[PDB]
DNA sequence: TATATATATATATATATATATATATATATATATATATATATATATATATATATATATATATATATATATATATATATATATATATATATATATATATATATATATATATATATATATATATATATATATATATATATATATATATATATATATATATATATATATATATATATATATATATATATATATATATATATATATATATATATATATATATATATAT
DNA sequence: ATATATATATATATATATATATATATATATATATATATATATATATATATATATATATATATATATATATATATATATATATATATATATATATATATATATATATATATATATATATATATATATATATATATATATATATATATATATATATATATATATATATATATATATATATATATATATATATATATATATATATATATATATATATATATATATATA
């Protein structure tokens, strides 16, 4: 799926698609039956409306963390591919240590990371007025490291 | 968290997914037999161009990514093999000069993004008669790939896109793998979808 | 910004896709039958006169659109190719002289709109009976095309656009490429249409 | 589809197909039970509406440029073919520098489009009174691109 | 401006548009079945009478309108053939000299006037028996038209206009185009239609 | 369809029809269950509504064109059929030269609609009275351009 | 399945799924007929909806029991695994012993379930300071058993 | 039949090319032999169709009666035969149901996590596609709209009279059917009312107290 | 302020119990009787309508004719032109969403495991019971038909005769004549196909060689189970 900023139109495309997978659970065969009977269609709808809220209830923090990403590649300038890798990278430093914490410590993600960035980590980079520049991904990653325990109040 | 790894490739299934969902999508515009030979004709088209091109360039590729950039970050490359694909070849919309500048702003090293337009080119002119009549005989290399393709780009004005997309591999037959010669090699695929049929009592 | 490169020509489904949208449109002012009967009848009117002639003249006529022009902006061309078989010839209703008066008024050079005028001519008298006996045994030429057009368009008056509609074609049966003669050459178009149902079950 | 000036004909025009695909979409076959139902039947209205209001707020910039373009044409009697075509350049040049800035020099886009545009860059042009005149494309491409900064204020 | 050039004739579907838009219209009014017979034997006298009258008389003089006053002016003519058709012959309501005097009123040339009529009676006398009785086996001329169809006309009162609707051609059967002597010729027309049943199933 | 002087019943038939089409266009199958809703009905209605107001808008100059055609003829005599082609005459002329200035001068269009009005441009018409009169097509041709041109005030 | 905290969604899932199999069971064979009549489908729904009903009814005991488990690993700081296990093991000793009573004493149960978590029964856990701490399972294990016998005050 | 390898022998297959024998195919024309198709007129051979009548043969249909063979039906009673219903208990058989536990199987559910499967979602570039939108013109096709006239088709309208089919209206009487209305009494079904007492059910109302529930009123802290 | 909690307490009324008792009304029985109805018979008679005839007229309308004309709109042409849309192609370019790639993550579900528990059902077994219906036996009557008999009589139908007579189609003659097919000639053509040559060149096969190599199965050995 292309890239597309959230929005309540997200939302009502996952209200309805899960209104087809579900009309699709019920009546294993007998679909068009299930179909026409109006009770076990409210049922549905409502079904669906609680998984949608479910949804987007346990995703906010996600956002957060693409939100945070955003505003630090924008103050270094970095361009849009590294800023949702960055975005992933927070979501799973905050999904696998901040939230659960499975059992590892915070710099082994980082250096994982890290050999994930390699090629190796302090990449030029060209703004818009032609003056290159250049960051160091280690740093940045430290960076919002911290920047997201901000964040959380950790 | 940590839910799980998924792997996004063409599966086997990707036929029959995209023809499913677009026929039942489509009944509700058309009636059964009208969106049947539609999503016929859609994907047969899908097929012939973006598989044939793409998906066999980026077979190719994707060891050649590993090795240089080894990474789930092979993702710039992946865009560039798409521009190079779409931009420079089959439309002579942009010479090699732009895309070692703008990926070299991206943070790509030079000589690596003249090593993959070496290679990319050296496969098209397998896959696609026309440019590599464009090109003709000439091994591209790091060394000298820039240069030739800058000429030929300078040679050729922007092409409408309909090159690239329908009418290149339309106007023109090629050599079956079903074939003498060069096309004696790769039934291997198609057979397994034979053989599929047959145990399906099909 | 820069989502995709879409691209317009004849897939192989227009026809599909035109039959089913209007059928489904029409439903709703027919009932079943005769909104399918309606569609049937105008997407054959449609294909035997614009797929037979714009589009073979169009596939004609684009490599030396790219030869001269080569741009994107060749989009005043088409409109000229396209007034040159609508106004020009079948109708006679205008000379040579609006043409490249107008097309030099748009900024195109007039040798360019000469020739292209001459190669319209050298295939749609092909095509087309009538305009080849009008025109006779002429070859155009940027250095003849536009006296002899303008002889033949002032020797007749303003013809009813009846003629570029239908009738044209409709009054002569013309030989098929399913024949000999002239008429041998084809059918690999249509033959693939054949394959295609075998293939489907059908 | 043919040349139509925008208005709100065209917003309804899209809200409606879009209500039809949107039917279409949710009950991938039970297409005619799903179009009974009242309740998901205002689901998908107001999907649409949400829909049509995304692609609406995100058209405005297009309008204003293709609104500079014809200014611009007017001013210098220029047919109607190059006014669209220079309207779609003034949009490529907004998306992808302006506003997003894939790594390119506005120079670079510029003999791109240059070259698009050659057959060289000096059209003759017969105005209404039979007076011939010729523009460079070059100048006037580069001309819009500084009008076009004025306009964002960039 | 310039929008679209449209054409108007008989193609092929203009009974499918006819029997489903009147057929939606009257369902209103009658029910499903009631409203389906209707149609079908409105269109089938709209056929026998309009089509097998008018829409050949039309095809058959459209050249030599072109050849004579070819314009898309060439209105003047389609009025007067109509009123040919139905005002002097099927009628005897109106003398030669009507039609001439009122034509160049309307500033047509008289000789061209008494061309049409000898044709449009050459023609009638051929579709029609009881006008070619009526007639007598006289080839119409300018030099002789006008004397000869004032004799028939003055000879005649003015008919009902019974006669010119549907009854002439009700109490009288002809010779079919499927028949042998001078009924052999035209059934091409029909072929075509049985052929497309076929192709679609039906 | 017969000629019919412009008036509101004509207004209200578009209207209608265009109800009719849409309807037909947004439930493309699905017809009988949008017929049923009373709220796509009501967007159906306000869209025809807005297309019925865009075609009305977009037709007064052409109004304009055949009434002063309409004066021109009965000051010359002429029968109705030639004061309706050259209704349509004075609609082409102001469409593709007054206002959108396709690329062609008036000369040309003028002996274009020459040839077009050939058999040869004097023609004779005889008045209620029996006076025959002659009129020339190219003078009164030319004649109505400067009249044309005095409308718009151009 | 994956693992989904309890909440109304997994309710409407289980009623749905119900549906389906009860549909199947009533029309062994003819399932389509009996899918066509309403009547047996309202008696089908409202024998979902009073299955699920029994369901939730008999659950809220093991929902506490998992919940002080949990409480307890998070004041021991144990990783999901074992808070599980205990989960399960508080559900084991509630059902057979404090509800029902089979014939069995209660330490007896505790060493079965200790013999079930060898290898033996102090486990070395790295809390997220780097702090290792050790935690023996027969304590923790007596532990929560009184504070089972706790909630219902047994 | 497997397990290791090696043969001959031949079954295919795939490697590269070459023959031969074919099966098609398209290339152009020419034959022959046919299968159809016309284009005009002659055959004999059905195939119906007529249009006239006459046969024999049989398909039915009547009209009257008589048989025979049946299909039902009713009248009265008698058998066997099996169906299924009740009246008494007893079996086997299996349908569920419940009572305690134990299985295996599976439907979900939750508890941790881990896979894979695809379902969507959010972060940047290529597809076919349609969703369109524009923005520029050009088409065909069409929906409409004019602008002049001409048709056929049917929608009403008016003009004059004539039909037919209905809708009412009236003018006399006569029906049947019915809605009521009386006029006598008698029923039945009710709707209430009364006169006696008794219920059950519920509407309140007391008389004592006790609940929950919530409606407001009386002491300080939060939303 | 209004309203919601966190304790204590009123009064007040909203209901609900916990007993006894009223009165009142909601129904219901229990008998007797009214009265007023709602119907229904039972006769007689109206009156008013709903129809229906029985004749003669109207007016009014619904259609249809029978001619002439409108105007109006339904379509269809006839030509020129618009305008608005339905699509389509031309080229360029956005945004939106719908599916597919190309990587990184989510969350959410559809599954599948990986262990431990539930709970709920689907079955199964392990003993003891039910009630229920499925049958079957062990003694008796209902409708109930399922037949059969055992007599009488219908009516109805299946046929068959026993006469006369239709009409209808099944064929067959008798004569004349169509039209439509079925094949056959009689000449001139086609088109299409079946083959056969006449050269060429493919493509796909069926084999046969010409070396190499697989896998596969047909056998045969060379040891072993």
């Amino acid at each position: 799926r292309r890239n597309r900023r959230l929005s309540s139109a997200s939302v009502y495309r996952y209200y309805l698609k899960r209104i087809s997978m579900n009309i699709g659970t019920t009546g294993h065969v007998n679909g068009l039956s299930i179909a026409g009977n109006p009770e076990i269609m409210r049922a549905i709808a409502r079904l669906s409306e609680q998984e949608t809220y479910n949804w987007v209830t346990d995703y906010a923090p996600s956002h957060l963390a693409k939100e945070v990403v955003k505003q630090i590649s924008g103050k270094y300038n970095i361009p849009g591919a590294y800023q949702g890798l960055l975005m992933a990278f927070a979501e799973k430093v905050l999904a696998n240590y901040i939230l659960d914490y499975k059992g590892e410590p915070l710099v082994e993600i980082h250096h994982n990371f890290l050999w994930e960035l390699m090629q190796g980590f302090i990449y030029t980079f060209v703004r818009k007025d032609g003056k290159p520049v250049t960051v160091d991904m280690s740093k940045v990653l430290t960076e919002i490291e911290d920047a997201l325990f901000k964040l959380v109040k950790k | 968290g940590r839910q799980s790894h998924k792997k996004i490739d063409v599966r086997n299934d990707t036929s029959t997914r995209y023809k499913g969902k677009l026929y039942g999508i489509f009944v509700n515009y058309m009636g059964e037999k009208y969106a049947q030979q539609l999503v016929e004709n859609m994907y047969s088209n899908y097929n012939d161009v973006f598989v044939e091109i793409y998906n066999k360039m980026h077979n190719a590729l994707r060891p050649t990514l590993v090795k240089l950039a080894g990474a789930g970050a092979t993702f710039p490359l992946w865009q560039l093999v798409n521009e190079a694909i779409y931009a420079v070849y089959l439309t002579h919309k942009e010479t090699a000069s732009f895309l070692v500048t703008k990926y070299v702003a991206r943070g790509v090293p030079a000589m690596t993004v003249k090593t993959l337009l070496a290679e990319v080119g050296n496969q098209l002119k397998e896959l696609v008669p026309a440019v590599a009549e464009q090109i003709g005989s000439v091994t591209l290399d790091h060394t000298n790939v820039v240069s030739t393709v800058d000429n030929i780009v300078t040679s050729m004005p922007a092409l409408p896109n309909s090159y690239a997309g329908v009418l290149m591999k339309t106007k023109v037959p090629t050599v079956t793998p079903h074939y003498a010669g060069t096309g004696t090699f790769s039934s291997m695929e198609s057979a397994y979808k034979a053989l599929e049929d047959i145990e399906r009592g099909l």
